[PDB]
């Protein structure tokens, strides 16, 4: 092993971790906390960014001097990927879009770009690659997201035979689109569901648990080539989950059934703007998709991570949405939601 | 290969030729991933299911005092008595002296500068040998 | 007098250039390794040896109070020129 | 009476704010500092010094400086007697070891011995 | 000695020696030593049971009149068993003069607060709580004043290192500025500058 | 051995003062969780206050536990009056710190620390 | 299983080691001829109490006090060590 990448120090900010990471999609939600958790070990983190540099500014206080290297990249560009991953020893792929745009469908984001990154990481000599797929990703799902992500899963597995594929089930956090989606349908008209949302089952996994799983996947040589399934400790129906969301935020709650006659058409009624979409038909088909149980896969128990449940962090998430009249409330006020 | 520590790189009890025990202090840490030697042997005893009854260096020194207690009393010469009993035990095995002369292998100035594992790896000692053999 | 490594990186006058597998070339990806190109050891070789006629010469680097402190150089060695300790200049007794 | 009896051990390890990691894993060393053999002066060898063990000093990957993680690395305390230093090390609970003051033996120099008659201690030149 | 050497003020030395004998022979219960420096300043080294009865003399007596408390100072010396050397500096505007009153304590013996004599010390010895840990009983609001609120320890004690035991950095995980163990990017390079030749022979300490 | 006391004559009054300080913190913890709008529970906060009290559990010196009472009163006054912030209270819950090695084998693996 | 080495610690100038000294001044040599393959390590030290360490197989070490003992008592303890082999 090379003399500059030998791990030194007491594992703090100015230590050396022995990790040179290339974190694709680092300017989103998971890349935020991943660069935050890698920078406190002193890992030389290459951050490839596509967006404005200003939108990357919040990544700068996350490490020591020279421990985060920002560089431009494009998704359809082999040159930028080979320019970015040639010096690394772990390449984490967090590239995802919850919505398709004019320039990128789900096939570009989930099939083209991960196969390009995994192909270059094989043909440039990277020891560890890590890919992030969704737990409900299947070939014959009714959503474009899970179909393209399962096809990209199979491609990344077959073109890089040691790619650590990770399945987080459903991630909730501060800048998420899971609890922030369930809390930001309050003044639209009454939180629409299908058959009152008691037909689909979820288990939300907490983002610090997923990030510590990614850290322990970088650390563990036994974790090469596996397919990890990160899930939370408690399974919930969607109906009592949304009960708990509107009961932590202390909000009015009058749900109604909106059937398949017109709740896929409220996509093309409610993304008539070309901006960042509030909902879409893929979001409808994924929120109303149950979380499949895969007990044979190794999970957060098999990487030394205690999975933190929903109730200990939902107040930390959803304090933002209370008006004023119960900002001085507690966690010991709301009764915890029913598990299944 | 298990990489070890040097003499400048570990707190370390040595003995001179007169029985005086002394200890070094850590000038620099050992380079790379190389650890201190008894730390390595104790970790090997932990892996092999034969865990030695110490964790820290002072407990190693208490073990050392159990084995021979003059090795925890630094900069103190203890007078070893009882030459008579060793003399009487030397009268048993009458080994025959050879006729070959007692010639030490360090005859010249060339034989000094390269003796042990450190002095052979020095470019300065190489310049000394190159300078005294020209 | 700058030469170039087989990796594709310039060489300083100290002699430092990174390995092919050292990750710390990634700070130069998309940027440039600002090295100097006026090497002092190659610029002091262009100075001709000052032919003087004394035995002890006094060198101060020129300028008077703007050079190095004034030292004295013995020149009795005819095989070796008398190199100044500070400025790198060198003198020669011509006889 | 306004004076209480305290026969307990004088310990302030819970009052100096020092974390436990830098108490029970640090080896304080009380020593008269040896004379630098480049020099002939002994004014530096007058007062006792308490130093500590050296922890790790690694290379900063940006520049090449000696980064460290030890706060008590640069700490060298000055004392006048050995007993004050031992009482200070037993006051703050630091596990210590003590070297002794090794003064030179008073030499028997005689200038006539440079020019003797029958002794081996003559000089071959001057 | 004409251009560069400081002119010696024998008048100030004789007057401060007379006033030092005065303060000594009035208060033999607390005044331990009386010294006058070579640059004409007075120091009344006392016992810590005489914080109030000495200063109340110097605040009030008609030939002292030291109405102003200029600066209260603690000096930590590790080699003494009473390690803290609390220093009162008094200014008399009428007698145009200054006096220095020097008391001592260790970490655990409390020194009596002098806020009843001079209210100016309401922060100063309070600072000596924060910077050294000397406790001052009968003080109204005795708490830390210069360090941060979550600061454990006392900084100006000489066993406290130069860099602390905690550093602050912002952390986007908990969205908060948090304290972690310090890892300096460059070590503070200590320079062994003390030259081993005796710089001042008149300050020589006689041997053991 | 005859030194001046601070507030306690012997260990009994010192235990009384430590006991009243623990009473004050036991009363204090729900207010600290409420008005600072923390993310912790009263069970977790009171167990952390129990850990902070049991951290100093080896002292038999009355002056030392008197100064610990006084510094706990300073922490209490900095907590009742809002002088600490959210961060100065959450510095006790060392959450951002990575889990440190405890056994011999991991301390052998990561560095040269005893 | 069996004895592997013996360690006899003593002082030089203490009277408490005196009879222990009396073990080595008269009785060691014919012991060493009796046990030529058995290392009996004698260690003198500054002001230690006399001590006997008997190392057996697999690391077991018996710990016998030897303070204030005469040479008969040291001899009886050492022959108990040689006869036990525990
Ligand atoms: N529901 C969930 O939260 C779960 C998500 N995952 C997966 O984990 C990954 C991370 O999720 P998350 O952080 O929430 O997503 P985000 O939307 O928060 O961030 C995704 C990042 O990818 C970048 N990106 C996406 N497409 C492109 C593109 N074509 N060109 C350049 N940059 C691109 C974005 O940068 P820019 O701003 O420049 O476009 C952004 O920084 C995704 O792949 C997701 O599928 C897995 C399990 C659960
Ligand atoms: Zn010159």
């Amino acid at each position: 092993l090379h003399h500059a990448v030998i791990p030194h120090g007491k594992g703090g900010r100015s230590s050396v971790s022995g990790i040179v990471a290339t974190v694709f999609g680092a300017t989103g939600f998971l890349g935020r906390y991943l660069v935050n958790h890698l920078g406190r070990m002193g890992s030389q983190v290459i951050v490839p960014y596509r967006c404005e540099p200003y939108d990357t500014m919040h990544l700068r206080p996350m490490g020591d001097l020279g421990q985060i290297i920002f560089m431009d990249w494009n998704g359809r560009d082999k040159d930028s990927i080979r320019r970015a991953v040639e010096h690394s020893n772990v390449v984490i792929n967090l590239v995802g879009r919850e919505w398709e745009t004019k320039n990128f469908d789900f096939e570009d984001v989930f099939v083209k770009i991960p196969q390009a990154i995994a192909q270059v990481s094989k043909e440039a000599g990277v020891e560890k690659f890590i890919h992030i797929s969704h737990l409900n990703a299947d070939i014959k799902s009714s959503s474009k997201y899970l179909r393209n992500k399962a096809v990209g899963e199979k491609e990344v597995r077959e073109t890089f035979p040691e790619a650590t594929i990770i399945k987080p089930a459903d991630i909730f956090g501060r800048e998420d689109r899971f609890l922030n989606y369930f809390a930001n349908i309050r003044w639209f008209g009454g939180v629409p569901l299908i058959s009152l949302g008691k037909k689909t089952v979820k288990q939300p996994v907490y983002i610090v648990d997923v990030t510590k799983g990614i850290i322990n996947a970088i650390k563990d040589p036994d974790a090469r080539g596996k397919t990890f399934a990160f899930v939370g400790p408690n399974r919930y129906l969607l109906f009592d989950l949304v009960q708990y969301v509107f009961a932590v935020a202390h909000r009015p709650f009058l749900p109604y059934p909106m059937p398949h006659f017109a709740y896929r058409w409220i996509g093309r009624l409610f993304e008539i703007s070309p901006f960042e979409p509030w909902t879409t038909r893929d979001k409808v088909e994924r929120i109303h998709t149950t979380d499949r149980t895969l007990p044979h896969l190794p999970g957060l128990e098999d990487l030394g991570v205690q999975a933190t449940p929903l109730e200990l962090k939902a107040i930390e998430v959803l304090r933002r949405h209370r008006t004023y009249r119960w900002l001085s409330s507690e966690i010991e006020d709301v009764q915890p939601a029913k598990t299944v | 290969i298990l990489p070890g520590a040097a003499y400048t790189e570990k707190s370390a009890t040595y003995v001179n030729t007169e029985g005086r025990a002394q200890q070094t202090k850590v000038a620099v840490m050992p380079p790379g991933l190389a650890r201190e030697d008894w730390k390595i042997i104790r970790a090997l005893s932990e892996i092999a299911g034969m865990t030695l009854p110490y964790d820290t260096l002072d407990q190693v020194r208490n073990r050392l005092e159990e084995v021979s207690p003059n090795l925890v009393r630094y900069d103190d010469v203890e007078g070893a008595n009882y030459f008579q009993q060793a003399s009487e035990l030397s009268k048993l095995v009458n080994q025959q002296l050879l006729a070959d002369p007692l010639v030490p292998p360090q005859l010249t100035i060339k034989d000094f500068y390269m003796t042990d594992s450190i002095s052979r790896a020095s470019q300065t000692m190489a310049k000394c040998v190159k300078a005294v053999t020209e | 007098g700058v030469r170039t490594s087989p990796t594709g990186e310039k060489v300083t006058h100290t002699g430092q250039v990174y390995d092919d597998e050292d990750y710390r070339r990634v700070r130069f990806v998309g940027r440039q390794k600002e090295v100097n190109e006026n090497f002092a050891i190659d610029l002091i070789a262009e100075q001709p040896v000052s032919q003087v006629g004394s035995r002890v010469i006094s060198c101060d680097g020129g300028g008077g109070a703007l050079g190095h402190p004034r030292v004295y150089i013995n020149l009795d060695k005819e095989t070796k020129t008398g190199t100044c300790g500070y400025c790198g200049l060198q003198f020669r007794q011509q006889h | 009476t306004q004076l209480i009896t305290v026969d307990e051990k004088l310990d302030i390890t819970t009052l100096t704010g020092v974390p436990e990691e830098h108490i029970k894993t640090r080896k304080a060393r009380i020593f008269v500092p040896a004379r630098n053999n480049m020099q002939s002066g002994v004014n530096n060898t007058k007062k006792w010094k308490m130093e500590f063990d050296t922890r790790e000093r690694w290379e900063n990957p940006l520049m090449g400086w000696a980064s460290t993680a030890d706060p008590l690395s640069n700490l060298v305390l000055t004392f006048s007697t050995k007993e004050d230093a031992i009482a200070f090390a037993e006051k703050n609970g630091w596990s210590y070891d003590v070297e002794e003051r090794k003064v030179p033996k008073p030499k028997s120099k005689s200038y006539g011995a440079n020019f003797s008659w029958n002794k081996r201690t003559r000089v071959s030149t001057k | 000695t004409r251009p560069t050497v400081r002119p010696r003020n024998d008048v100030a030395h004789k007057q401060l020696s007379a006033f030092g004998e005065y303060v000594a022979e009035i208060l033999p219960k607390y005044v331990q030593q009386v010294q006058v420096s070579c640059f004409s300043e007075l120091e009344i080294c006392i016992h810590p049971d005489g914080v109030i009865p000495v200063l109340t003399f110097l605040r009030d007596h008609s030939n002292a009149q030291f109405k102003s408390l200029a600066d209260l100072t603690a000096v930590d010396i590790p080699t003494r068993q009473n390690r803290f050397e609390i220093v009162y500096n008094l200014l008399s505007l009428r007698f145009n003069s200054r006096i220095r009153v020097k008391t001592y304590t260790d970490e655990l013996t409390p020194v009596e607060s002098s806020v009843s004599v001079y209210k100016a010390a309401n922060w100063y010895e309070r600072e000596i709580w924060d910077m050294f840990g000397v406790f001052f009983a009968n003080h109204p609001d005795l708490r830390r004043i210069l360090t941060d609120y979550g600061f454990e320890g006392h900084p100006f004690r000489k066993d406290f290192p130069l860099s602390g035991y905690v550093e602050l950095r912002y952390d986007d995980e908990v969205k908060r500025v948090v304290a972690e163990p310090v890892e300096l990017a460059q070590e503070f390079r200590k320079f062994d500058l003390n030259s081993p030749w005796e710089a001042f022979p008149a300050y020589r300490q006689p041997p053991e | 051995t005859s030194v001046k006391p601070i507030f306690s004559r012997d260990m009994n009054e010192a235990k009384r003062r430590v006991r009243e300080l623990y009473r004050a913190w036991y009363r204090e913890v729900p207010n600290t969780v409420h008005l600072f709008q923390l993310d912790i529970s009263v069970k977790q906060g009171r167990d952390k206050v129990r850990e902070m009290f049991k951290k100093n559990a080896h002292v038999t010196d009355p002056r030392v536990v008197d100064l610990l009472v006084i510094k706990g009163k300073m922490e209490l006054e900095e907590t009742i009056n809002v002088w600490k912030q959210r961060t100065h209270v959450m510095r006790f819950f060392h959450e951002t710190e990575a889990p440190r090695p405890k056994d011999f084998l991991s301390k052998f693996y990561v560095g040269h620390d005893p | 299983l069996g004895l592997r080495e013996i360690r006899i610690h003593l002082c030089q100038r203490s009277p408490g080691s005196q009879g222990v000294r009396d073990f080595i001044e008269k009785r060691y040599v014919e012991l060493k001829k009796a046990n030529p393959d058995l290392p009996i390590l004698i260690r003198e030290c500054s002001d230690v109490q006399p001590k006997l360490w008997a190392r057996y197989a697999f690391g077991q070490e018996k710990n016998v006090s030897l303070n204030n003992f005469s040479a008969d008592q040291v001899t009886r303890a050492l022959e108990n060590v040689l006869s036990s082999k525990a």
